[PDB]
């Protein structure tokens, strides 16, 4: 099918998920 | 982005020193992958040779503690580097416009990988979108996530 990318699509998401949950710690940091 | 914490540094300090021959803060190029396996990471021989080509450019057969942490930073970045996140986002960017639709990023982030929680994927749109118009601008979001 045109525009197919499932091999890369499903693994690219994980890299952003690592970065996002690492950043979530800054939204709950001690002050 | 690539900085180690004091907890990462002390864990790498202990695991590196476990293979130090003299207490001088050094190991051999042969011990490198055995030291990585002490951290539970099993590297490929091609990865070890590529890392040693840059670290041991003088051909001494040895590595110092800070030259080991130099590669251990990059080995951790293989799942969350700024260039890795920008490429991973560009796979979802439908137009090459430097942005992703809010419902599109919400779809991927709750279809693929580990899944974000209902309130956690919503929390992403609040800071991934500039004003809540339904357009995440990932080119700023990657910089925000990787910045200390």
């Amino acid at each position: 099918g045109p525009g197919s990318k499932r091999k890369q699509e499903e693994v690219s998401a994980i890299i952003i998920q690592r970065a996002y949950r690492r950043y979530l710690l800054k939204q709950k940091v001690k002050k | 982005a690539d900085q180690l914490t004091e907890e990462q540094i002390a864990e790498f300090k202990e695991a590196f020193s476990l293979f130090d021959k003299d207490g001088d803060g050094t190991i051999t190029t042969k011990e490198l992958g055995t030291v990585m396996r002490s951290l539970g990471q099993n590297p490929t021989e091609a990865e070890l040779q590529d890392m040693i080509n840059e670290v041991d450019a003088d051909g001494n057969g040895t590595i110092d503690f800070p030259e080991f942490l130099t590669m251990m930073a990059r080995k951790m970045k293989d799942t969350d580097s700024e260039e890795e996140i920008r490429e991973a986002f560009r796979v979802f960017d439908k137009d090459g416009n430097g942005y992703i639709s809010a419902a599109e990023l919400r779809h991927v982030m709750t279809n693929l990988g580990e899944k974000l929680t209902d309130e956690e994927v919503d929390e992403m749109i609040r800071e991934a979108d500039i004003d809540g118009d339904g357009q995440v601008n990932y080119e700023e979001f990657v910089q925000m996530m990787t910045a200390k």
